[PDB]
């Protein structure tokens, strides 16, 4: 075989490699993903709220997204309205119009933030609802969402890039510094 | 107009607000002198975030700041302040 | 020094016994806790929320309350809107007026519902604040509260009854077998 | 319909006597339930582990059982080697012969708490297992269980006054106050 | 005061080769992170187990570790001795050396798999303690230790990469690719 | 009011348990006041039930209601319940 | 040594994929000091391999031995694989 | 057995040591002179957790209160303690 400190030195070149010739990939390819992140970022700023889920392969990331939206010390930002709506009671199971009316009765303007698989019908319905969404998918369940390869080896950078690109997105516009 | 631009000064020119307090919310802030008199002073918001974040951690700064300073808010030993969004 | 057997023996008598001697506590002293319920239930059936808090003893009892509300097989029961409000964004920490006002704004009709110690300053003024709440303290922060012996052996027990008679006096109402 | 005022009155009371009416349900009945006692405190004394896991109905037992072993204030309590197996990566569901390997490779002496209904094949298999067992079942899969009438409105109750039971035998014979 | 849609564009691209840019990053600065890797990997090559923690900043990473070790389709992957100590009865809090007896007398062969800050002096003695370790520092606690700039606004990229590079050293060597 | 007749089509409706009924349907209320020939409106006691129905028996309603015969001559009735005072 | 054609049993066996066979199969191998016609020994290079292979494959490896003709004129076959030294 | 008694009255008569934890743990430690001696001194607990429990709490209080003492356990300015389970 061969031996291992030769190994990973070999490995850790094309991984970063790889990495640094697909960090176009966003750019190149730019969607309507700029108008979603917009209609968002609206949502958010005229008080709405955000009801996160995710597949069961992305819970990491859906408490990525809890975390990086309202961190421990805030400092000077705002509370943003975001909910785990995974962990909710809410959350449909069976009978998603239950799930939906109650939402639409608890919170004053909620959003549907969904990465992933939708993994059962409940949220499916949920999603073709007409409450506003945020869908991050790997299939167009509706014409307005952002697509993404399921099998790509860097999926899990690219949550984290869009993520990013999201929360400076949303802080530039909250702030004044770029007009949407 | 005037006292717009006067308020915010004021502001700035305060101990417990540091400058990018003052940029990234302040600065936002614009004065409503219709609706405004005497023992309240209204301002807009351009949304609803900046109207509720400003308002839960100013909200007594202003009051504050304004109570202890003559503007064109009168008497008002105690003036009020409310602000909302914009259209 | 004793025998475990005869020990074990007479241990579950004592124990059986000294739960039937208490069995009354609750009527034996039906303090304003009936008002609570009253309002609370009419809270929840005009469609307000319910935000379940819990020290840190009692995060057991917090997960009963969501899991008994909302139970895996509704049925029939309606899904209500009941909130482990522990667990939230919102959970007052360092800034309770950003809490509050966050809260205010997702929510159409929240409602605090607290149980046990209240563990910081955070909490406690939230819970002072105007927004409705039903409190079931060991200190009367408030006139409207539920008082509890922090330290009663069977303490554990009447979270339960208490909690059962809630459940039950909410459903004797909404289903029109009770009036309020 | 009946006064609510009226009602919750007559409630309170058929609650509580109920109540103390089967308080000596557990005696009476006494079973092998002092024997499992016995084994699963010999288990654990010998520096066994617990893995407790619980039927979806009953994490707020788990979660009971995981904070009462070990509270926050120990005060001068052993930190008692207790697992909440429900949340572990070993919780077995495709392979429970994987789930079982590992879990008797990672841990020196593993024993299996469970409690209620049995939801899958994978757990079924490991509680049929060989690994050391406190079966809190509705249904005899073995022997050496206790048994539990699932459809008890008192239910939720004895279970407490069953933990309670086992809290106290551990540590009074942990503590050299009764000898088994 | 510019128009979002340009910013945005603007901004994904500076992202991308910011990226790129930094993509050797590892690579080039190859410090004795191949050794550490080296030793975990026999460890868990041994049956030894893995005991994970993370600062309250990296709770997604945790995560994120918990499920790509152990997958929800293993396929015929091994079950890993992979645990959430963050979450476990044994992290330390008031006496460490509670916390690293029972934790040496529940597993066979524990290692401390750490990320991040060490948030109190409880976690800092054990990482400290003799029991096998793999830290992940911002700090030098120990000099068997990875180092990692904290305020390093890739940081969340390399986390990935880094576990990536475990993951894949780990099971190149447990399938006979490569010699260690 | 002799029009809440309504009631005993849905008490006689397969889809509807007696428990459903009770619980649910037997508090709901006519109102010949608004409802016209292509909508019904109801009340509730309060919003939970007005909610409830609505999210779980509102089809149920309408479909009953369309495939009947008073100020309903609609081929597809629509159902709207609501909340008392 | 030449006894090793057990991993050609294996390999050409059904319920045993190529990757199988590659990650895991082709590791073990075979110890005739121990193993005693009522069993067969085999060594893993290290413990994780040495039990999930027991673990996933164990079944498989005593099935396929007891149903083949060296040591193991037994009518039904224990496997043991260990770690090697 | 003599020393057994007596190793227990220093540790009762411990600031550090309440009367619980005297009763709870310490109460049923037993001494071990075949093994003993004298760099070391061996006791026995009833069980594991118990051996386990005050070996973690309680093993730097009892180095110390030996080495600080004169007992059968000689020289040993830094006597060593190790307690196990019985049989
Ligand atoms: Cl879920
Ligand atoms: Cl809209
Ligand atoms: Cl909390
Ligand atoms: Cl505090
Ligand atoms: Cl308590
Ligand atoms: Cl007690
Ligand atoms: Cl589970
Ligand atoms: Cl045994
Ligand atoms: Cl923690
Ligand atoms: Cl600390
Ligand atoms: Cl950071
Ligand atoms: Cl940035
Ligand atoms: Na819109
Ligand atoms: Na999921
Ligand atoms: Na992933
Ligand atoms: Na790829
Ligand atoms: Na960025
Ligand atoms: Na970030
Ligand atoms: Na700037
Ligand atoms: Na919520
Ligand atoms: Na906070
Ligand atoms: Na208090
Ligand atoms: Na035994
Ligand atoms: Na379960
Ligand atoms: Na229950
Ligand atoms: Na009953
Ligand atoms: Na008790
Ligand atoms: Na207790
Ligand atoms: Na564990
Ligand atoms: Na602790
Ligand atoms: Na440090
Ligand atoms: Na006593």
């Amino acid at each position: 075989m061969k031996n291992f400190y030769d190994w990973i030195k070999e490995f850790i070149r094309d991984q970063g490699e790889f990495i640094a010739q697909q960090s176009g990939w966003l750019e190149l390819e730019r969607s309507s993903y700029a108008k979603l992140i917009a209609q968002t970022i609206s949502h958010v700023l005229n008080g709405g709220s955000l009801l996160v889920s995710a597949d069961s392969s992305r819970h990491w990331f859906l408490n990525y997204i809890l975390s990086n939206l309202n961190p421990k010390d805030l400092k000077e930002r705002p509370l943003l309205s975001v909910i785990d709506f995974n962990a909710s009671s809410f959350y449909p199971k069976n009978d998603a119009n239950l799930s939906l009316a109650t939402i639409e009765m608890t919170y004053q303007n909620p959003m549907f933030w969904h990465v992933g698989k939708i993994e059962n019908e409940g949220l499916k319905t949920i999603l073709l609802s007409k409450i506003p969404s945020f869908l991050w998918l790997f299939e167009e369940l509706k014409e307005d969402c952002l697509l993404l390869k399921e099998h790509d080896s860097l999926l899990d950078y690219k949550l984290l890039q869009l993520f990013k690109l999201f929360e400076n997105a949303l802080f530039s516009v909250l702030y004044n510094k770029v007009t949407l | 107009n005037n006292i717009e631009k006067e308020i915010l000064a004021l502001v700035k020119q305060n101990p417990k607000v540091s400058l990018i307090e003052y940029e990234n919310y302040f600065s936002q802030l614009k004065y409503n002198p219709n609706a405004s008199k005497s023992d309240i002073a209204f301002f807009y918001a351009p949304n609803q975030v900046l109207c509720t974040t400003i308002t839960a951690k100013y909200g007594a700064l202003l009051k504050e700041i304004l109570s202890q300073n003559k503007v064109g808010m009168h008497l008002a030993h105690s003036v009020d302040v409310r602000i909302e969004v914009a259209p």
